[PDB]
C-alpha cells in the first residue's frame, strides 16, 4: 500500500487534526464556518498594517492595513462560495455539499470579519 | 410546526409555506387568488430591492459625509443639469424594466436584461432565497423610518442614531414629537 | 478515444500487435496475404496513441494508422 | 454637456480593474465548471 | 477455455510500499488487478518503483491504470515465462476481465475472433478531406 511514515501514520499528529474545525464532525457548517473564518481573520490583519504602504503613517496604518485586509476576507468569501457552486452540483459530512458549503463560506465571511474588526480593536 | 407571525395561528390555505419568507402572514387575504399571488411575490422582491439599495445609499451618503441631505439632494446642482437627467433617466430605465416584464412572463423568475434568472455567480439556492426578502423587508421597513424621522426629526439616520445613543432615554420620539416646533 | 485503422496490405507480421503497450490490437485469420492472418484493433477505447505500433509495422506505406482523436482518462493515460 | 466629472477614474478606474474583472472571473469559473443535465 | 473469476483473498508478493501507488481515482473511477502464479519465490521490479519479491503460488497486485498491468505482464512472460491476467474493477464492485480476452495472447492467431477497424484498401485510396466535410463533426477520410 502506501508508504507508511511516522507523519502520515502516527497517533499524536492523527488526534491533532482530530479536533480541528475542518475535521471536527458533529458541528454544523456554520458553526464550523466561523470558528475557521475568525482565526484566519486574525492573522491577516498582521502583515497588512506593518509592511503596508501607509506602514509609516501614525494612526492610519493600523486603519488602513485593516480595512485592506477585511478586503481580502471578502474576497476569499467569494472563493469560497464559487468553489461550493462548481464542486457541489448533485458525502457522510454536511459539509461535503451543496447545502452545506454555501452554510460554510456565509459562516467564513462573518467570522472572517469579525476577526479583522477584532484585531483592530486590540490595537485600539 | 412552521413558526407564524402570531404564535398559535394556523396558516391560511392560501399560504402553503412554499414562497420563500412564508410566515402565514396574510391578515387581509390578500394572497387568495393565485395569478395575484405570483405577481405579488415578485412585485415584493422589486420594492425590497430598490429598498435595499436606497437604504445603503442613504446611510452610504451620510457615513461618506455628503454634505446634502438625502431629501434635499434633488434640489442640489450637478453637471448635467435636470433639463439631460430625466430624458436620460425614463429612455434607460424604460428599457430594464420593459425587458424585465418581457422575462418574468415567460419564465417567471427575476433577471436582468437578457438572464433570467441572473445568477452569475452560482449562489441562488432556497436558503438565499429566504435571505433575500427578510433583508428586503428589513430595508422597506427602516426607509419608511428614514422619511418619517426626516420629518419629526429632520435630521440624518445616523445623526438620530447617534443622538439616541447620546442621552438614551432622551432625544427619544417624544421629544421630536413634542417639541416638534424646537426640532423644525 | 483514437482511431485505429489496419489497412489490407499488412502481411501479418504481428509486430504490431507485440509492441502495443496496452493490448489494442490482435491477429485474426485471413485470407489476403501468405501468413494468412491480419491484425484487427477491437479494443480502441484503451488506445492511448503511443504509435509503438506504427513504429514496428515493416510495410511502406504503413498498413496499421493511429489518428489522434477526442481525449478521456484512459487514452491520456492518467493514473489520477 | 459631455465633459464627465473630475471624479470619474476615481470611480471608474478601481470598478474596471478590480470589481468586474472579479464578478467576470466568477461567472466565467462557473460557467465552464458548469456540468449538462 | 472460461472466463476466470478473480478472487479477492488472494495474496499478494512482499512489498514494503511506496508512494507510486494507488491515488483518489481508484476510489472513484477504477482500478486494475493483475494475478498470476508463481512457480518459486523470486524478485521481480514494480512498475511503480521499487522491487518485490513473489510468493509461491497465486500472487495478486493492484495498479492505478491498464498500462502499468501490461507493463508487469510483460516482464513476468519475458523473463519469469509466466502467464499473468488482469481484470478492470469498478468501485461498486464489478469485475471485468481482459487480456487474454479470449484466454490466447493477442500475438497468436485464434479462430474465432472477428476483425475491427479492418479496411479493404490502401492508405493511398483514401478520399480527399473536402469529400467528408461538413459530415457533423471533423471525420477523417480513413473513418469513412
Ligand atoms: C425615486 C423617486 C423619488 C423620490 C421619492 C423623491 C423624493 C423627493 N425629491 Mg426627488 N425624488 C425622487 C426621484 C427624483 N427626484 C429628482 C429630482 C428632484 C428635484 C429637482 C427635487 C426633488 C425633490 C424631492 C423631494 C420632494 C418633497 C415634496 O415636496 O414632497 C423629495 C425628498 C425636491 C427637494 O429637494 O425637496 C427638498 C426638489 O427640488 N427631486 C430626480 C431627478 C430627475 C428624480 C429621479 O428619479
Ligand atoms: C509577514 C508576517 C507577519 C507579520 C509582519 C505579522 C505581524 C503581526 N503579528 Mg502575526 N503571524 C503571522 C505572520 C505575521 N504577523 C503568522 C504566519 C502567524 C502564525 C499563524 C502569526 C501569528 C500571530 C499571533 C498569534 C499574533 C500575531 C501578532 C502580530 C503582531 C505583532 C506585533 C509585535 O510587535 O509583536 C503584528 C500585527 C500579535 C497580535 O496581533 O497582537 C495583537 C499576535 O498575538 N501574529
Ligand atoms: C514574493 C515576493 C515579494 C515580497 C516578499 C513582497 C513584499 C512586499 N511587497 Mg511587493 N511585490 C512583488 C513581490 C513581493 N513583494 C512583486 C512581484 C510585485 C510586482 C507585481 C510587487 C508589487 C508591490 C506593490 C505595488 C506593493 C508591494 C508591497 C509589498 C509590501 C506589503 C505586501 C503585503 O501587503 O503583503 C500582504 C501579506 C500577506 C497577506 C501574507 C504574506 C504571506 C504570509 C506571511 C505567509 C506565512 C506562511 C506561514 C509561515 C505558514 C505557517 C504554517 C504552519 C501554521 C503549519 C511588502 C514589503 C506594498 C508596499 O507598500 O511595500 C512597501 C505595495 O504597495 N509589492
Ligand atoms: C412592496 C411591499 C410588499 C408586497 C407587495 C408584499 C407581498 C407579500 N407579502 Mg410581504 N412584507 C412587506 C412588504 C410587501 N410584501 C414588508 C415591508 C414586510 C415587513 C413589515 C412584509 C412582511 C411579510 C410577511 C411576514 C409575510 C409577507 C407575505 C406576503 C404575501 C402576502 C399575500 C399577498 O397577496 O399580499 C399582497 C400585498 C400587497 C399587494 C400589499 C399592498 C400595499 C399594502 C396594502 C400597503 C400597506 C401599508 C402599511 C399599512 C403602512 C406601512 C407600514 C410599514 C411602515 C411597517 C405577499 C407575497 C406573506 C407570505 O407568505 O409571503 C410569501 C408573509 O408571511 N410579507
Ligand atoms: C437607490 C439608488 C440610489 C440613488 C437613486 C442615488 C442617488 C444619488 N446619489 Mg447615491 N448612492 C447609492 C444609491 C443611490 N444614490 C448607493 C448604494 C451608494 C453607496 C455606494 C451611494 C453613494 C453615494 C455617494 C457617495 C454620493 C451619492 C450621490 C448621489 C446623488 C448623485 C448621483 C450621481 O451623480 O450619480 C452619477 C452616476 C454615475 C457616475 C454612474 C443622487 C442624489 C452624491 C451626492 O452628492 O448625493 C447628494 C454623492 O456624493 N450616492
Ligand atoms: C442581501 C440581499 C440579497 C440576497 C441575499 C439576494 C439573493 C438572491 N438574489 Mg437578489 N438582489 C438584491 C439583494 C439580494 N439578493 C439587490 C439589492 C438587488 C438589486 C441590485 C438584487 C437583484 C437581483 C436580481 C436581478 C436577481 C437576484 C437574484 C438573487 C439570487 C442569486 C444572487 C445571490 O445569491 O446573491 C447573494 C447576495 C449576496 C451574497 C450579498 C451581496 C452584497 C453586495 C455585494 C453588497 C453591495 C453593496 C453596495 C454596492 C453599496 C438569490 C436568491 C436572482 C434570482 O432571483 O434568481 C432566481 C436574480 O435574477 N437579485
Ligand atoms: C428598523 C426599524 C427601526 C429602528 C431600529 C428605528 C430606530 C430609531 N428610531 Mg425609528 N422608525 C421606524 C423604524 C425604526 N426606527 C419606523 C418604521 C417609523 C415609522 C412609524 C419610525 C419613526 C420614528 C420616529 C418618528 C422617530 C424615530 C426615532 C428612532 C430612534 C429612537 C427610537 C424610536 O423613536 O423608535 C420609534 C420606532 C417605532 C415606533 C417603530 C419601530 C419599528 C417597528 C417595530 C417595525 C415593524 C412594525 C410592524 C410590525 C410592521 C432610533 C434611532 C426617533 C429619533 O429620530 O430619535 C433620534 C424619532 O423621533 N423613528
Ligand atoms: C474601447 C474604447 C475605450 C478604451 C480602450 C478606453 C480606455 C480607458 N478609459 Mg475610456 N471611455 C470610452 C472608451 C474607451 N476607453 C468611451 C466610449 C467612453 C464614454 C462612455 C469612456 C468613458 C470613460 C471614463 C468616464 C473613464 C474612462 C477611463 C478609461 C481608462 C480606464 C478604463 C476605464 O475605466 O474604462 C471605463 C469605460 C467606460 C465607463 C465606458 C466603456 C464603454 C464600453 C461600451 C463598455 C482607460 C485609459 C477612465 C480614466 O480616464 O481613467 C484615468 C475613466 O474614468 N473612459
Ligand atoms: C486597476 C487595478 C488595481 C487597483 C485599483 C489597485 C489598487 C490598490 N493596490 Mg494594487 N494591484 C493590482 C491592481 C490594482 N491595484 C494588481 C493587478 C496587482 C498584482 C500585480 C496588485 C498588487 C498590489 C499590491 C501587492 C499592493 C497593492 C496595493 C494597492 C493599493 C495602493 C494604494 C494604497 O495606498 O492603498 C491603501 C489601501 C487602503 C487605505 C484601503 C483601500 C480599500 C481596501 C483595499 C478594500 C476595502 C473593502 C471594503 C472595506 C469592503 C468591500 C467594498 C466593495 C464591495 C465595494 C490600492 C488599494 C497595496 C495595498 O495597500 O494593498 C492593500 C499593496 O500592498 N496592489
Ligand atoms: C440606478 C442607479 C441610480 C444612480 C446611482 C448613483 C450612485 C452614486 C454615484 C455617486 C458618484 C459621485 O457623485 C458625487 O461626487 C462628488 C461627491 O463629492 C460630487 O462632486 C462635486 O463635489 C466634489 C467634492 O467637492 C468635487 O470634487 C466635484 O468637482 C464636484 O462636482 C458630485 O456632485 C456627486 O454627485
Ligand atoms: S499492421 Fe504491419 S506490423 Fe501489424 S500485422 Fe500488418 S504488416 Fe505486420
Ligand atoms: S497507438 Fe499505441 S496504444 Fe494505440 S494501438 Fe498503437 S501501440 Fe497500441
Amino acid at each position: 500500500g502506501m508508504l507508511e511514515t511516522p507523519v502520515t501514520s502516527a497517533p499524536i499528529v492523527a488526534t491533532y487534526l482530530s479536533n480541528l474545525p475542518a475535521y471536527r464532525t458533529g458541528v454544523a457548517p456554520v458553526l464550523r464556518g466561523v470558528e475557521i473564518g475568525l482565526a484566519h481573520g486574525f492573522l491577516l490583519a498582521g502583515p497588512f498594517i506593518k509592511l503596508g504602504p501607509l506602514r509609516n503613517v501614525p494612526e492610519t496604518a493600523e486603519i488602513a492595513g485593516s480595512l485592506s485586509a477585511a478586503g481580502l476576507v471578502l474576497i476569499l468569501a467569494l472563493c469560497l462560495s464559487i468553489y461550493g457552486s462548481a464542486q457541489f452540483q448533485s458525502a457522510r459530512d454536511p459539509l461535503f455539499s451543496a447545502d452545506g458549503w454555501s452554510e460554510f463560506a456565509a459562516g467564513f465571511l462573518v467570522g472572517g470579519e469579525a476577526g479583522v474588526a477584532w484585531a483592530y480593536v486590540c490595537t485600539q | 410546526a412552521r413558526p407564524t407571525w402570531l404564535p398559535g395561528l394556523n396558516p391560511p390555505a392560501h399560504l402553503k409555506g412554499a414562497l420563500a419568507g412564508d410566515n402565514g402572514f396574510d391578515p387581509l387575504g390578500l394572497g387568495q387568488d393565485e395569478g395575484r399571488l405570483k405577481w405579488y411575490a415578485e412585485a415584493e422582491k422589486t420594492n425590497g430591492r430598490w429598498a435595499m439599495m436606497a437604504v445603503a445609499g442613504i446611510l452610504g451618503q451620510e457615513l461618506l459625509g455628503v454634505t446634502p441631505a438625502w431629501w434635499e439632494a434633488g434640489a442640489k446642482e450637478y453637471d448635467i443639469p435636470a433639463q439631460a437627467l430625466t430624458p436620460i433617466e425614463f429612455i434607460v430605465m424604460g428599457f430594464l424594466e420593459i425587458k424585465r416584464y418581457q422575462g418574468f412572463k415567460q419564465t417567471g423568475t427575476s433577471g436582468f436584461i437578457n438572464s433570467f434568472p441572473f445568477d452569475p455567480a452560482g449562489m441562488n439556492s432556497p436558503s438565499m432565497a429566504t435571505k433575500e426578502v427578510k433583508n428586503g423587508r428589513l430595508a422597506m421597513v427602516a426607509f419608511i423610518g428614514f422619511c418619517v424621522q426626516a420629518l419629526a426629526t429632520r435630521t440624518q439616520p445616523i445623526e438620530g442614531l447617534t443622538a439616541h445613543l447620546a442621552d438614551p432615554f432622551g432625544k427619544n420620539i417624544t421629544y421630536y414629537l413634542t417639541h416638534l416646533p424646537e426640532t423644525l | 478515444a483514437h482511431i485505429v485503422k489496419i489497412y489490407d496490405t499488412c502481411i501479418g507480421c504481428t509486430q504490431c500487435v507485440r509492441a502495443c503497450p496496452l493490448d489494442v490490437l490482435e491477429m485474426v485469420p485471413w485470407d489476403g496475404c501468405k501468413a494468412s492472418q491480419m491484425a484487427s484493433a477491437p479494443r480502441t477505447e484503451d488506445c492511448v496513441g503511443c504509435k509503438r505500433c506504427e513504429t514496428a509495422c515493416p510495410t511502406d506505406f504503413l498498413s496499421v494508422r493511429v489518428y489522434l482523436g477526442s481525449e478521456s482518462t484512459r487514452s491520456m493515460g492518467l493514473s489520477y | 454637456p459631455f465633459v464627465p466629472p473630475s471624479w470619474a477614474p476615481s470611480v471608474f478606474v478601481p470598478l474596471t480593474g478590480l470589481v468586474l474583472p472579479a464578478i467576470a472571473m466568477a461567472t466565467l469559473f462557473v460557467y465552464i465548471e458548469k456540468e449538462a443535465p | 477455455w472460461t472466463v476466470p473469476t478473480l478472487n479477492p483473498d488472494t495474496p499478494s508478493p512482499i512489498f514494503g510500499g511506496s508512494t507510486g501507488g494507488l491515488l483518489r481515482k481508484a476510489q472513484t473511477e477504477e482500478f486494475y488487478v493483475i494475478t498470476w502464479e508463481a512457480k518459486k519465490e523470486q524478485i521481480f521490479e514494480m512498475p511503480t518503483g521499487g522491487a518485490a519479491i513473489m510468493r509461491q503460488g497465486p500472487n495478486l497486485l493492484k495498479f492505478g491504470k491498464k498500462e502499468q498491468c501490461l507493463a508487469l505482464t510483460t516482464q513476468l512472460r519475458n523473463k519469469f515465462k509466466l502467464t499473468p491476467c488482469f481484470y478492470r474493477v469498478f468501485p461498486d464492485g464489478k469485475v471485468q476481465y481482459l487480456h487474454p480476452a479470449d484466454g490466447v495472447y493477442p500475438e497468436k492467431v485464434n479462430a474465432g475472433r472477428v476483425g475491427a477497424n479492418q479496411n479493404m484498401r490502401r492508405i493511398g485510396q483514401n478520399v480527399n478531406p473536402i469529400k467528408v466535410k461538413f459530415s457533423g463533426r471533423m471525420m477523417s477520410p480513413a473513418e469513412i
